[PDB]
């Protein structure tokens, strides 16, 4: 009636109507529900899946990949409600100074997600287990959550990034108040990136200011603009960001160790450098 | 505050653009709806006292157990407080009514009200009895213009649907 | 971020009373004004690019020490930063024109600009000179007395409004110095 | 697309609120400015051919060196490319004019046009000669209604101020 | 995210021509409709909380297996997740009512909801039943024939609009199954 | 669930260490406090029925206006629901009491209860009247052992102090 | 993460009733056991690193293709990742010993391990061999019959516990294959 192709891609009916011989368990694992994903718009959801498969129709686990996508986009919405709470956009989500910038922002973010997918398997496994372990530590004994982190690879990564955004505990949203916290904070960040890559050769993804020619300068300009908006913030915002960054980086990176617990509570911008993710 | 021109200027600021014709049409709708809800604001500043008085009197007319000696409002000072609270609510309806939008009301009255009212043993159903009393006593032609009255209805309903 | 409405409301909230007919009367002057402000903002936002180009080019024209080596306009990088700064300033001025209150200009652009330019060694007198040129160009467009481009609009009185826009440019120029 | 109702719905959607009265007045201003813009859209779909023809003819009337045999537009096929590109531009002005705002025009025409025009040795000043020719040949009462005309002026100016 | 306008524009762009006079007539039916839609959205968004509560309470009323232990409504956690889901559904429906096109509802909410409920074990029949109850309650409010609250509106014909809203809820109910 | 051994194993898992003597002493205190809590669990599984019956009867003995025809509990099915709701609560006090900690109670009963109770017009003071009735009817020597009784008191107080 | 206690509670919650006497009696066997499990965990957690060293060294000894070039254990980096994997395996096994239920081991470590080793090309039979040697070494330390280290304990029967720990290692070894 239909085709050989399309009947591979379709679906499966019921045992009473669509097929007589009672189908087995393997045929639900192999054909089943077939949906390929959208092209993903963030580095946090970029390296976890296939996106598509021309000439293959998987089933029953594509339910799970689809479910992780929808839970993960449900994650981003809420952590963006945090920056736009009163229905008026705060300075957190400005996304440009000049008129033509935002499209170039979109393209840089997009190809950064494609380069996040190009980096090899061992590295991405490393980041999956690291982020999984990190979400379990932020789960706070909630059992429902712990099931839903052991299974979800995307929801973990946007859970971490998302919470680092909405808490404001970022490296770029916190400005140190001294020259000692400048040098300490700088040194901490350097040591994090050196712990990531001891090869001495830049690794696909990572920082990557340059994709096409004339990117690097816009990167410099968007960076400085975000530094100026980071500078203009209120008292309330600053103090909340410092408490948040101190606590959060303690809960993730200070394990009843009075030295680092002290040097987090002492200087919060070092903690905000310790937040990473 | 959440309003028309602050949403559009906030969106142009978040986008990083010059304010195009879209924001101009938004503030066009603001300056066209304005006169109605400012008339409603004038009359609310007219007779807020009788609004609060009938609101609280009908509020304890429904819920008598509050002046019993468990529940909170069982002293003259706290009935003065219940009345004081409802006066703040009508003043916020006047403020957000002047502004346009729910921003003045939302950030002063609604945000964080759940922990305070839940903490201090305050039932929401008493407030809802007050507001629905005012909304049923409202009027179509006699005091106000009908159109502006609809604006008033909206704001009051927003309060109810932000409360429970 | 507060318009003229939110300014009324905030002042009455500090006073802790109702809105009332007096403040509402001044607000009915605002609403009743209306399309003069609309058309004004349409005029400045239309010719915005050209204002920024002329103003900054004039600013370089009065003292050529900026384009001299060791001046703050000596490179394409510093010239670019210069152009984007003039553009952002004009952007927020137009925002303050739609708002009717300078809250957005005080919070989003003015808050920490002096400190910034002093930390970067930007000569503040040259910036106030460019803000002054943007003032004159913007008032000339807003009164439709621009000597190149003169588009058809209803003729009435638009002086008040010119004084408002001059107030905003004088706020920026007073802030940068 | 950037427009009135998509800005308000987008703002409510990002915030996660039900649509308050502020968005209602914004779409009220849309429905009030709408007829003026739509009529201008009708006339643009009317006589776009002569618009493009006078636009390009006056564009090469200003810049003759383009049909010289260095610079790009020096063959009949590329002068054809001139007229189709200006035709694209007027069609985007029609689109954005109908939508309301600059969203249709900005995302199709403006976004990344700088790399293409800068790469393929295309001068922007020739386009601006075309658009300013059309803007000076425009009219107040004779073809259009004044009000709607203003909306057209805005769109055309936007292109110029997005181009150089 | 596309309204009426953007839908007409997209279709004319695929057709690669100007919008033209004819499409604009259907858009003049939209613009000429206008405040019917405004007052309608105001009605649904006014009584929104009460709709969500009644629909979910009704859904528990038809089969008490949900509140039975092991049912998906059995705990305070699962009940709350239930109510926020009803709320967000109603929210996007109202967004689709002002928009005039279902694009915001198709993109922002519908795209991957089925698979999500399948993977969480939410009974889809019961969800389409709740979407149906919200449909009936929302149409009754939008026609102002609601049995408890009946407010003043200048009279007229508003059946068209009710059919539009019914179409959006049938899109969600068809999507969750 | 939040408990002794899950806090310690969760802390060792988040830290990435072998389980040292500190967790061993924690589970030592678990296996030493275990008998007092378990005994209380036995007696709660003994007479939960009369606990719920006296709890709800004294709950409407205090608050009569609930069976009036405004407020919720004015129908036989919803008084059945108030009774079942309190039976769920005593069952969660038995579960948490057997586990050790408030984890079973917190993730089933408390998490998300604010939205539900605030939504469905449910006053907390009726629950608190029920639980404080049970806590005042409790006993020192006659039904239970004193020390285990204290455990019961703590869990019930936790419910009260997680409610309002 | 569910211990013995939470297993009893979850099973009684699916049964939807009170915990009951029968389950509490088995729980009194657990709690009444107690410091045998404490001393057992103390034994395995004491000699843990040395168990991991011996078991991985024996695993390389049975088939020298691991250390042969192109084998998984070739080079220092792979050998270090090998040693930390054996260490983390034993760590979660000891967590399952204090917990009394394998929920921590099923959720935190086992959930997606076979797929991971298949994606990395880790030979699963060699991992099951390593888990088997850790099983026998851990049972020999847990019964204090180890031929190198024999510390003083009050004597008695630890046989029941040893079956539990062997059940957890058989869960890991069955899971990796
Ligand atoms: C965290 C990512 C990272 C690590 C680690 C590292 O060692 N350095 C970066 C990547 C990196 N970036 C460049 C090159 C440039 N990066 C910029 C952007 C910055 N310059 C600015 O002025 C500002 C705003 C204040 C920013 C954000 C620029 C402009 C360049 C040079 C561009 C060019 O045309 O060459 C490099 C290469 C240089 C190097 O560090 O060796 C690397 C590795
Ligand atoms: C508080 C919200 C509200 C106001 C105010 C009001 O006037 N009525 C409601 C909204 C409303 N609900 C319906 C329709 C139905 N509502 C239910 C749910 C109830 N029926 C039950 O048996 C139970 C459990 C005992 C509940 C909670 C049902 C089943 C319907 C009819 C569904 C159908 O298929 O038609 C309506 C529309 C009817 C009307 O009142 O005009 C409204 C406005
Ligand atoms: C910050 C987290 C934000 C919150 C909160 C929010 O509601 N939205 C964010 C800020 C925001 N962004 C825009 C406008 C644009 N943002 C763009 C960038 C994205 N577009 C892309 O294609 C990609 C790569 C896949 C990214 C990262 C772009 C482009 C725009 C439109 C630019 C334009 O010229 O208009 C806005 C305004 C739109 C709105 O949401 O109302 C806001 C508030
Ligand atoms: C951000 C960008 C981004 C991408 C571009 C993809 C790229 C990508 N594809 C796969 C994975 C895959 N990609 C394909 C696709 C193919 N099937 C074929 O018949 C064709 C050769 C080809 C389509 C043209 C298949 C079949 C797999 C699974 C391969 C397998 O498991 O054997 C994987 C490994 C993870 C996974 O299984 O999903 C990745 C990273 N993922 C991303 O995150
Ligand atoms: C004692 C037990 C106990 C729990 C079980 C939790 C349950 C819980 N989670 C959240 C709150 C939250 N929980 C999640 C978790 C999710 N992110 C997703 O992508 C998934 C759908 C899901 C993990 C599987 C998120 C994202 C929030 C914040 C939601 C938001 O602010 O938008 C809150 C509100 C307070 C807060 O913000 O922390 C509560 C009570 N809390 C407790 O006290
Ligand atoms: C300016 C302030 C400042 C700090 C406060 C530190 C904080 C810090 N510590 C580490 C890194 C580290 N810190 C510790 C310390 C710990 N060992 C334990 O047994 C305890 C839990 C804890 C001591 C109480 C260890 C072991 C590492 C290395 C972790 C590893 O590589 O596994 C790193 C990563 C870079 C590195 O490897 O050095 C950083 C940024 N660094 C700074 O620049
Ligand atoms: C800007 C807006 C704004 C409000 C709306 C109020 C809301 C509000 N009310 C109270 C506080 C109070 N509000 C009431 C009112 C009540 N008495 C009852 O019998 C009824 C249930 C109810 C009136 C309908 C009472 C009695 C208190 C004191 C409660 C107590 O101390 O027990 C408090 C705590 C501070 C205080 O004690 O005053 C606040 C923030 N305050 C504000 O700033
Ligand atoms: C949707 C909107 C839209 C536009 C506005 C155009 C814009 C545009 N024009 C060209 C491309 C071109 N455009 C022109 C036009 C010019 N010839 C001259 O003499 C004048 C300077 C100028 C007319 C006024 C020419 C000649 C080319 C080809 C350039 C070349 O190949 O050298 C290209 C590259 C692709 C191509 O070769 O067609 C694009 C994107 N295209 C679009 O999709
Ligand atoms: C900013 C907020 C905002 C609103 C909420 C609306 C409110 C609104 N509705 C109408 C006007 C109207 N509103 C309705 C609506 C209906 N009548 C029925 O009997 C049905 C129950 C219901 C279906 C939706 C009708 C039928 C009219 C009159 C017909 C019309 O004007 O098209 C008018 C015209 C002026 C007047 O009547 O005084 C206005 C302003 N407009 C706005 O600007
Ligand atoms: C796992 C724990 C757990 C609980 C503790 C309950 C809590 C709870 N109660 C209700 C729901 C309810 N609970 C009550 C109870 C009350 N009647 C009154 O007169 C008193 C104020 C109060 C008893 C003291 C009533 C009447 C309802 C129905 C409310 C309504 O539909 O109006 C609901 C909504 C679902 C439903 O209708 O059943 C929930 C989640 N459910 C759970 O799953
Ligand atoms: C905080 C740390 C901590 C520990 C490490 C344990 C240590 C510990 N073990 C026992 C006691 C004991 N420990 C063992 C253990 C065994 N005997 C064998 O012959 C086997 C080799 C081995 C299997 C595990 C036995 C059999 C007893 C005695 C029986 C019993 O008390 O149940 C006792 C009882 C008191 C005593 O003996 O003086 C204590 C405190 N308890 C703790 O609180
Ligand atoms: C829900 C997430 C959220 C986000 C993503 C947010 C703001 C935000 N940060 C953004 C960017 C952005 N924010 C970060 C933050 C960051 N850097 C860090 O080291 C850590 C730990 C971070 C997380 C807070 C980076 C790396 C970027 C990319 C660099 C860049 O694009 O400039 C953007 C995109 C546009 C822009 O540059 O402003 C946005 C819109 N506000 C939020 O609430
Ligand atoms: C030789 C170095 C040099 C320059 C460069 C100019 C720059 C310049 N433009 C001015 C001011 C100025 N500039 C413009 C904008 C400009 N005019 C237009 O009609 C159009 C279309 C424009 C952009 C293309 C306007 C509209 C004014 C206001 C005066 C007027 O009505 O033209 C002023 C007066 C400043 C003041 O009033 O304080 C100066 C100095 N002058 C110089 O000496
Ligand atoms: C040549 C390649 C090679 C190896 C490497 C070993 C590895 C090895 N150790 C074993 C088993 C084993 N290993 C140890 C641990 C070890 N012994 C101690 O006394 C101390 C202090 C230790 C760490 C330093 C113990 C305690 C046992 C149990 C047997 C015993 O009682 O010694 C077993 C028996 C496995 C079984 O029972 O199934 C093997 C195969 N064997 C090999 O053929």
């Amino acid at each position: 009636v239909v085709d050989p192709f399309q009947r591979k891609f379709q679906s499966i009916g019921k045992i009473g109507i669509d097929y007589s011989r009672p189908k087995k368990l393997a045929t639900y694992k192999r054909v089943g529900y077939s949906v390929g994903l959208d092209f993903p718009n963030a580095v946090s959801m970029a390296g976890h899946y296939s996106l598509t498969d021309c000439t293959r129709a998987g089933g029953a686990a594509k339910i799970l990949m689809k479910y992780d996508e929808y839970c993960a986009k449900g994650m981003l919405q809420v952590y963006k409600r945090s920056a736009v709470s009163t229905g008026v956009y705060t300075t957190k989500c400005t996304e440009a100074t000049q008129p033509g910038v935002a499209y170039d922002v979109r393209v840089f973010n997009r190809t950064a997600a494609f380069r996040q997918a190009q980096k090899p398997v061992n590295v991405r496994l490393g980041e999956q287990y690291a982020a999984r372990k990190a979400c379990v530590t932020l789960a706070h004994n909630c059992s429902r959550e712990e099931a839903q982190f052991k299974n979800m690879p995307m929801s973990c990564a946007t859970f971490l990034a998302g919470k680092m955004e909405a808490m404001g505990t970022c490296y770029r949203t916190v400005r140190p108040s001294s020259k000692a916290e400048d040098y300490m904070a700088g040194s901490v960040r350097m040591q994090v990136y050196q712990k990531g890559n001891a090869s001495g050769v830049y690794p696909v993804g990572g920082c990557e200011d340059g994709h096409a020619k004339g990117d690097a300068d816009l990167r410099r300009v968007i960076a400085l603009a975000s530094e100026y908006r980071a500078a203009q913030q209120g008292a309330a915002a600053v103090t909340g960001a410092q408490y948040a960054s101190s606590k959060m980086a303690i809960q993730l990176y200070g394990h009843s160790c009075n030295h680092e617990e002290g040097q987090f509570c002492d200087y919060p911008a070092v903690a905000a450098a310790m937040c990473r993710y | 505050m959440k309003s028309v021109i602050t949403t559009t200027i906030s969106a142009a600021d978040a986008a990083g653009r010059f304010p195009s014709s879209s924001d101009l049409e938004s503030i066009q709708g603001n300056i066209q709806r304005a006169s109605a809800r400012l008339e409603a604001a004038e009359k609310l500043s007219g007779n807020h006292e009788a609004v609060v008085k009938e609101a609280g009197d009908a509020c304890f007319a429904k819920y008598s157990y509050l002046k019993n000696s468990g529940e909170a409002g069982d002293s003259q000072e706290k009935i003065n407080k219940c009345y004081r609270d409802v006066d703040h609510y009508m003043r916020l309806i006047n403020y957000s009514l002047v502004v346009g939008g729910t921003g003045p009301l939302d950030e002063w009255g609604i945000a964080g009200s759940r922990e305070v009212y839940r903490t201090l043993n305050l039932p929401g159903s008493a407030y809802i009895a007050s507001f629905t009393f005012t909304r049923d006593r409202l009027c179509v032609p006699r005091d106000m213009s009908s159109q502006a009255g609809v604006e008033f209805v909206a704001a009051l309903d927003y309060v109810i649907n932000s409360l429970s | 971020m507060l318009d003229a409405f939110s300014r009324v409301v905030v002042n009455s909230d500090s006073k802790a009373a109702y809105v009332g007919g007096s403040d509402l009367q001044s607000l009915k002057t605002f609403i009743s004004d209306g399309n003069k402000r609309l058309d004004a903002v349409n005029c400045i936002v239309s010719n915005a690019s050209c204002i920024v180009s002329d103003a900054i080019s004039g600013m370089i024209c009065e003292n050529p020490g900026l384009i001299a080596p060791g001046g703050n306009c000596y490179t394409n990088r510093r010239m670019a930063a210069c152009l984007r700064d003039g553009e952002i300033i004009l952007r927020y001025v137009s925002y303050a024109l739609l708002a009717g209150d300078s809250s957005v200009l005080d919070d989003r652009c003015l808050n920490g600009l002096k400190e910034t330019y002093i930390a970067l060694g930007v000569p503040t007198a040259s910036t106030s000179r460019a803000v002054s040129i943007m003032k004159a160009a913007s008032t000339a467009f807003i009164m439709n007395t621009a000597s190149g481009r003169k588009i058809e609009i209803a003729a009435g009185d638009c002086q008040a409004l010119q004084s408002e826009a001059a107030a905003y440019f004088d706020k920026v120029g007073s802030a940068v110095d």
